[PDB]
């Protein structure tokens, strides 16, 4: 009878959303909340499957009834939230470039070799030898580096390897709701001393959106965590929309966390997080449609993604 | 932005203001139903200078040339502003590929007008050597142009710069500019550049000469066997094994062989004597073929978080064309 009766390991709030799912056997049918899916393969309905659980189950578009551009403007708005404006980053030192208009340091980043002005060196304090660590005041923001959000590094340098993500999703109803909840969510952040990488949605014309603010805390998560969620939670429910992910805690009304993905496998990598959660859930309805019995696939596939299947929002 | 220089040009040449039925670009009727390119570029301003001098040598071309470029009605050089005649129903080969109506025949008009533009007084013209590829960005990107890119393009710049091999042949494809027989070249050539007049059905026009130069002719050759070999292992597609990919990209690109065959019988129909002069013709363009699947890459990353594995696997492609230009200078029907 109990949504958690027949579908038992598994957290409620997932067992309750796939009562909404139903996957045809043989696996070339499927319907989400009566937006109907069908395929010539099993694999074919995977990706097909994988991508409504991940719409209806995540972000909350929903489509099973009868029913892109940066902007300048707000981005201006959100750059101008931001507390910092300088990220000390690390790299090592190729070559120094003797220009007199301006000396330049060639210097291998983590994910690129750039070519950085002589001006933004803080450590060491003059140009070391080629082959040593160089330390630079390089932007925070990072407008471009995201498409469809403005990003931000937070003032303080990350973990070297940056180990587990906390990510933290707010449920911006509008750009103006946006701005305010990135104000809010970078001072608390900053003033919390968190370590932190951050962006919003850049484009007016894409709210409301779930994800439209998502925080990524390394580290030591609680602080950040807990100054976001008294920083906000007075905004919760108003400047954010009250629903969130099934595959995430919910903090408030529209502010959920989550976990980066720690896939132990090899090409299964490099997937958000709601992707990641919808594959497996698909991968495990799809097993189950290829032999109670259900749960046990679904709880099965999470697991063989790293995912725990009492709080999916989580790694094993 | 730059509505005032564009509207003051139009004024000076009788073509009355910019009508709403319209760096950046206009095109559409004038105040005085004249139909018009407005290009904009920001400022000397060389881009120009570059179009002007192809405009002066254009002049001195039939209506029966296989190369066919809009007529310019001016330009203010100094506010980076050139107007073009709009060309009736322009539809471009990015569009006419996409919907399979850039065919062998149209291959080789293409190959005709480039064979033709590398035969045209080259006295005018900027010898400076056009930075495609980017030298030094295979070094260290600019600070200022990593903060104007991707994530994925940021990592398909390290995927480069880390690639050795790859480093060395584009240093060595453009070192060796200066030892081969210079023509007029265009420079920057996609199939966006292409445009048939009459909604697909009319004439083919040759546009957006920017990076006109005087330059190896293996730049436009290659670039347009690199549009066909990034069309067919990338546009087309655009969860899988990553053999899978590469067996069904192969199999497009030799489907999509004939386009590049064709476009090579033109340009040789048109510079018959392009290996009499230069035998590393072939090889040259099939390097930069190689180099144009990088770009295209790269430039589609744009709106990309990360690469993708058929993004991957193309350029696993290019760096077999690039290193292997010989070969695939053959493969492709360049020889
Ligand atoms: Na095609």
């Amino acid at each position: 009878a109990s949504p958690v009766a027949r579908h038992r390991g598994l957290a409620p709030r997932l067992a309750e959303a796939l009562d909404a799912v139903s996957v045809a056997p043989g696996a070339r049918r499927a319907s989400v909340a009566g937006r109907t899916v069908t395929a010539d393969s099993p694999r074919d309905l995977r990706g097909r499957l994988t991508n409504a659980l991940y719409e209806e189950l995540h972000a909350g578009r929903h489509r099973g009834g009868a029913v892109t551009l940066r902007d300048p403007a707000l981005e201006a708005r959100l750059a101008a939230a931001v507390p910092h404006r300088t990220t000390p980053t690390r790299g090592r030192l190729v070559e120094v470039l003797r220009r007199p208009d301006g000396d330049q340091l060639v210097v291998r980043l983590p994910e690129v070799t750039a070519r950085v002005p002589a001006d933004r060196l803080l450590s060491p304090s003059v140009p070391p030898a080629p082959g040593e660590t160089v330390e630079l005041a390089l932007e925070a923001a990072r407008p471009a580096l995201s498409p469809g959000f403005f990003y931000v590094m937070g003032s303080r340098p990350l973990p070297r390897p940056a180990g587990a993500v906390r990510r933290i999703f707010l449920h911006a109803r509008d750009a103006d709701a946006a701005v305010v909840l990135w104000g809010a969510a970078l001072g608390a952040l900053e003033e919390a001393a968190a370590l932190y990488h951050a962006k919003v949605l850049s484009d007016p014309q894409d709210f409301p959106r779930r994800d439209a603010v998502v925080l990524y805390l390394h580290g030591d998560h609680r602080p950040g965590e807990r100054a976001v969620t008294e920083a906000v939670s007075r905004y919760a429910g108003t400047l954010t929309g009250p629903d969130t992910s099934v595959f995430t805690e919910e903090l408030a009304p529209g502010v959920a966390a989550a976990w980066d993905p720690q896939d132990p496998r090899p090409g299964q990598s490099g997937m958000s997080f709601g992707q990641h959660r919808a594959f497996a859930l698909a991968s495990g309805l799809i097993d189950c449609a290829l032999a109670p019995g259900r749960a046990e696939h679904v709880v099965r596939a999470l697991r063989e993604a790293g995912i725990d299947p009492l709080h999916p929002q989580n790694n094993l | 932005d730059t509505v005032p220089a564009v509207n003051a040009l139009l004024l000076r040449l009788g073509l009355g203001r910019l009508d709403a039925a319209a760096n950046d670009n206009w095109a559409g009727p004038t105040t005085t139903g004249e139909q018009v390119f407005v290009k904009t570029v920001t400022p000397g301003c060389p881009e120009l200078d570059r179009s002007l001098s192809f405009e002066d040598l254009a002049a001195r071309l039939t209506p029966a040339s296989p190369l066919r470029s809009p007529g310019l009605l001016g330009a203010d050089p100094a506010a980076g502003v050139m107007v073009h005649r709009l060309v009736p129903g322009a539809r471009s080969g990015a569009e006419l590929a996409l919907d399979g109506d850039f065919d062998d025949d149209l291959c080789r008009s293409a190959g005709r007008a480039v064979g033709t533009l590398h035969g045209l007084p080259v006295d005018g013209l900027d010898t400076g050597e056009a930075p495609l590829p980017p030298l030094s960005w295979l070094k260290a990107l600019p600070w200022s142009a990593v903060q104007e890119r991707s994530m994925a393009q940021i990592a398909a710049w390290q995927l480069v710069q880390d690639d050795t091999e790859v480093v060395d042949a584009l240093h060595r494809l453009r070192d060796l500019e200066r030892t081969v027989p210079l023509a007029p070249a265009h420079c920057d050539l996609r199939f966006d550049q292409f445009i048939r007049a009459d909604e697909g059905a009319g004439e083919l026009y040759l546009v957006d000469w920017e990076e006109f130069r005087l330059a190896d002719p293996a730049r436009d050759v290659g670039a347009f066997a690199g549009e066909w070999l990034f069309h067919a292992t990338y546009s087309v597609f655009a969860g899988l094994t990553h053999e899978e990919i590469v067996a069904r990209g192969s199999a497009s690109l030799r489907r999509h062989l004939p386009r590049i065959a064709a476009f090579w019988q033109g340009y040789l129909e048109c510079r018959p004597q392009a290996l009499a002069l230069d035998a590393g013709l072939p090889e040259r363009a099939a390097a930069y073929a190689g180099w144009h699947m990088y770009d295209r890459l790269i430039a589609t990353a744009e709106s990309h978080a990360t690469l993708n594995p058929v993004a991957r696997a193309a350029a696993g492609i290019g760096r077999t064309v690039l290193l292997g230009p010989s070969a695939a200078a053959r493969t492709l029907g360049l020889s």
